[PDB]
RNA sequence: CCGAGCCUGGUGAUAGCUGGUUGUCCAAGAUAGAAUCUUAGUUCAACUUUAAAUUUGCCCACAGAACCAAAUCCCCUUGUAAAUUUAACUGUUAGUCCAAAGAGGAACAGCUCUUUGGACACUAGGAAAAAACCUUGUAGAGAGAGUAAAAAAUUUAACACCCAUAGUAGGCCUAAAAGCAGCCACCAAUUAAGAAAGCGUUCAAGCUCAACACAAAAAUCCCAAACAUAUA
RNA sequence: GUACCCUAACCGUGCAAAGGUAGCAUAAUCACUUGUUCCUUAAAUAGGGACCUGUAUGAAUGGCUCCACGAGGGUUCAGCUG
RNA sequence: ACCUCGGAGCAGAACCCAACCUCCGAGCAGUACAUGCUAAGACUUCACCAGUCAAAGCGAACCUCAAUUGAUCCAAUAACUUGACCAACGGAACAAGUUACCCUAGGGAUAACAGCGCAAUCCUAUUCUAGAGUCCAUAUCAACAAUAGGGUUUACGACCUCGAUGUUGGAUCAGGACAUCCCGAUGGUGCAGCCGCUAUUAAAGGUUCGUUUGUUCAACGAUUAAAGUCCUACGUGAUCUGAGUUCAGACCGGAGUAAUCCAGGUCGGUUUCUAUCUACUUUAUUCCUCCCUGUACGAAAGGACAAGAGAAAUAAGG
RNA sequence: GUUAAUGUAGCUUAAAUUAUCAAAGCAAGGCACUGAAAAUGCCUAGAUGAGCCUCACAGCUCCAUUAACACCA
């Protein structure tokens, strides 16, 4: 087994108590999957979304395809998609209870590496199919490697002491400057302005 | 004997207004498909609902009966559940014979009794 | 609105204002950074190597000529002892003063090839060369002695 | 002008429903809930008003508050002048948008439902017009003054040249698959040219490469005018 | 549920007071419905004749023929006419 | 479907906190038989009613469980006590249908029509190259996906209007968009030619007549250069119609004990205005025939352009 | 479309846990032989797939199955 397996559209014991829309698994940095673990190659979220199963047929069928699978391997770094998301029969009226079941779904926060490679090649072997395949997903996603993904750490870590400006945001919205807390969240003291909803925006020092 | 399938493409659904058997929701409604079959010449209307989540999954199901006979003919399954459903109806009227039949045989019999 | 959307929400102008106060200002300088100030070694054995043993150098043009061609051209001169070799200007150029050179180093621009032996046949090249209509033999060297394409009429004679 | 005539009477029927409700000036004043044949209503709270009585009210610091995130609770000091209790009642209990945390829906709605907080139902300035965003609240006259918020920035895709011999049609399987169907090996001739990286031939042939050599489209008619250069 | 030029339940039963007979028939008769077919038309979701479960026909809730008749409701030949 | 009560989540940490929100329960059972009596001080389901905990003391001894429920009046009984799936669970002592024969009061607090919001649905364009196209992703088409834009549909929402904003089709007159059906210019072609396919640009002009049906549609007959796609309160009823829908009558099939009812069917059925105000009320295309020429094109069958001549037709003005 | 009901040995109902007898089929057992009357066994994935305990039981995964509402403008 070196490729990417069948990822299944549904968990094995379906989940049969219904969930909120806990939309704070899309909000933010992401915890888990962060670093690289046995690999040198993968596709970084730089945004949060939602896996659905055809994202992972269209990450399995392309990379698959396009792949030396004597020479490269892959693996996943998300699971199978576990969180029910329902939907109501079309053309009614709202109320009424929560909508059945329809399909479940994987959430995914930015700075997840999805989908790893590794093996015998350069980064330009892999970096040329794996950016169409991050093109494809329902985020903002990239190719990186190992040396690029410190290449893009270490240099947003010069950003932050090379900025000219006095004022940043995690400055102004912690001591509470302009009265600002008013206007953010509890969660930009910790997200500290370099999120907005779902977006990850890397141009924020 | 199941009825043999249509594609998902070649099937020029119009959506119009159509009949109106209502005061002012069924003139201004888009509710009557028109689910045509583009081989054959078989046009299929339905207001059966007012919805067309089951106009439609319905219109596709009696499309699927007339086009039956179009590939099959009288030797199809549209037609063989209306030769063996009123095959009932000669086992109907016959049975029924005779019981009035032996019905007067049991009422003369009655009321020549003494 | 939710929280998390599908589309980039729309800030509070408050919150907007301060995205744009606390953007990224870039360090700028006071002058622009840019508007201020084995295989070499080992021939640099070979065509010492070459200066040291042979005896009548010659030179000339050899870009000239075909992929069959170039091999009989090599073959030839291989029915004698000549040997014929190429080496590169960004390394044969400055070992010409290392074995002082003067006369032969305006000579070497373009492509140039080398044909070394230690007893002329260039007599009989001349002949070779008579059925080639192209392909002009330059200035040679015999122990320290240029000789153009005259100076190997002199001699070759 | 008959789903039950018409007149008079009971009758000023009843209406939780609609409409109306008349001098001047001033002041205090806005949105927890619960029950209800009730959710178009009402009673009690809560908020509000007036009078009276007394003494603490608000803001708050250590310490303190459970195991299976923002904050609050408690609370002396301090900064403040208000609070509770008593007396007497009315009204409001058919709300909105914005920021935040969520739930429902489609991570739709100027959507619906709670929670913390604003503003609006009151004034003025601004965002073009503008209930809800920002600035600012305590009233008058002035042909004084200093300010607050307050004006959108952007303009992108050129590119190599030269040059190509060879052990061989490497072997395998294959009709033959020859660098390039497929499997193993992937060495090697010369200064330098992969047992071939894309095309291409049934197969070949051939053409190259790696190699030495020098962002947009919609329905009456675009929508201030205009403007790169005078010192904060 | 065995009937085969698509044809003998040719047999087992459940339930009921009784299980719809003659006749008529896509009808002013739930839907499907513009049923299928022939005539009529250059062309017919109309008209007429047929077939037919009509699964919601049907016998004084009267059923089916039919004579006259109707400011009834459809169809039509010829004429005729802004 | 639901209505009262309890536990968990939403509601992370004092308390509180909705939902036709998400998941579990309850309408008892068991053991006592001091499950006797009294009484400081508190708790409290945001009110009241109810509901909780309780030191001491008297008398004795040496409750379990989250909910496990029901007020008043009355009825029983000598008394103690007892009495509701009063479950619409703060409970009227006891009351269903139906209305198109309908009535009054209101409501845009609340639906249908229109508008507006939104864009799931719908349409379209780019992105990605899997796949078809003998070979070849890109002549043509196109999966899983992604990014946008539209505002035609079906939804949803309930913001304006219920002291009235009258409608489907048709008639009449059409205004506009271009995402082009025709006519024009161009790029590609799996373009020889002729036809086509697609793409860029083009809104000047054009966009038929019939049989059935109320029909927009659709089918069909005949044509056409072509018989565009939409928007205009699903343009247009103080200009028209009234076949449909949509009142009072009636039949049939059905539901119902009945009255009556059905997105059923079918016959019938009053469409009002004398214009105050704004606004307004004489600014050429195309087809065919000939010709070139039956040439170029092609193995042949077939069979072009441009230029020019004529015939007609509609439109404009007479 | 939506709830709502239903499933029984080969043949009909049962049984509110544990599965029956009533027919038919194996014969033998009273009777000269046939008939019951007996005395047997017999055949139910209790129409599904998972197991929450331990379940036709109490519920979905289920497959077919029939009823019934999908309205007003
Ligand atoms: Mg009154
Ligand atoms: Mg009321
Ligand atoms: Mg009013
Ligand atoms: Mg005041
Ligand atoms: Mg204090
Ligand atoms: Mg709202
Ligand atoms: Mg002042
Ligand atoms: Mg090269
Ligand atoms: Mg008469
Ligand atoms: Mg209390
Ligand atoms: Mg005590
Ligand atoms: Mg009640
Ligand atoms: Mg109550
Ligand atoms: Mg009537
Ligand atoms: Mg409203
Ligand atoms: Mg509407
Ligand atoms: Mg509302
Ligand atoms: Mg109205
Ligand atoms: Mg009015
Ligand atoms: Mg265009
Ligand atoms: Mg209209
Ligand atoms: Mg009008
Ligand atoms: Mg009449």
């Amino acid at each position: 087994k070196p490729k990417l397996r069948f990822i299944e559209r549904a968990p094995l014991v379906p989940k049969v108590r219904r969930e909120p829309k806990n939309l704070s698994d899309i909000r933010g940095p992401s915890t888990e999957a962060t670093e690289f673990t046995e690999g040198n190659f993968a596709i970084l979220a730089l945004g949060g979304g939602y896996l659905h199963w055809g994202h992972f047929e269209m990450m399995r069928l392309t990379i698959n395809r396009s792949m030396d699978p004597k020479n490269m391997f892959a693996i996943w770094r998300v699971p199978a998609p576990f969180k029910p998301i329902t939907r109501k029969s079309v053309g009614h009226r709202m109320g009424g209870g929560k909508g059945a079941i329809d399909h479940y779904v994987t959430p995914v926060k930015a700075g997840r590496l999805v989908v790893e490679m590794g093996g015998r090649c350069e980064f330009e072997e892999v970096q040329g199919f794996l950016d169409q395949v991050a093109h494809k997903l329902p985020f903002a996603a990239k190719a990186v490697s190992r040396g690029t993904l410190e290449k893009m750490r270490k240099d947003q870590e010069e950003r932050e002491r090379n900025n000219q400006n006095p004022w940043t945001f995690e400055r102004i919205a912690t001591a509470n400057m302009l009265g600002i807390r008013k206007v953010l969240s509890p969660y930009d003291l910790t997200h500290k302005g370099k999120y907005w909803g779902k977006f990850y925006m890397p141009k924020r020092v | 004997p199941a009825l043999l399938s249509l594609d998902e493409n070649e099937l020029e659904e119009q959506f119009v207004k159509g009949h109106g058997p209502g005061g002012q929701a069924t003139n201004k409604t888009s509710n009557c498909v028109v689910l045509k079959h583009i081989p054959s010449g078989i046009v299929v209307k339905c207001h059966q609902t007012r919805s067309v989540d089951q106009n439609r999954k319905l219109a596709r199901k009696i499309l699927q009966e007339k086009v039956d006979v179009f590939y099959n003919g009288e030797n199809s399954p549209v037609h063989k559940e209306k030769r063996e459903a009123a095959k009932k109806k000669q086992e109907r009227k016959k049975r029924a014979k005779e019981t009035l039949e032996k019905k007067k045989l049991l009422k003369e019999l009655w009321e020549s009794s003494k | 609105s939710k929280a998390v959307t599908r589309h980039r929400r729309v800030m509070h102008f408050q919150r907007q204002k301060l995205m744009a106060v606390t953007e990224y200002i870039p360090p700028k300088p006071a002058i622009h950074p840019s508007c201020l100030p084995g295989l070499i070694r080992l021939l640099r054995r070979e065509i010492a190597a070459v200066f040291q043993d042979n005896r009548m150098i010659a030179v000339c043009q050899n870009v000239a000529l075909s992929a069959e061609d170039k091999l009989l051209m090599r073959h030839q001169l291989r029915k004698h002892k000549i040997l014929m070799k190429v080496f590169p200007n960004q390394v044969l150029k400055p070992f010409l003063e290392d074995s002082k050179y003067q006369n032969l180093l305006p000579l070497f621009v373009g492509h140039n090839m080398l044909l070394v032996s230690e007893e002329p046949k260039v007599k009989e090249m001349v002949r070779i060369l008579r059925t080639v209509p192209f392909l002009p033999l330059l200035g040679g060297c015999i122990d320290d002695t240029i000789l153009s394409r005259q100076g190997f009429i002199n001699y070759s004679k």
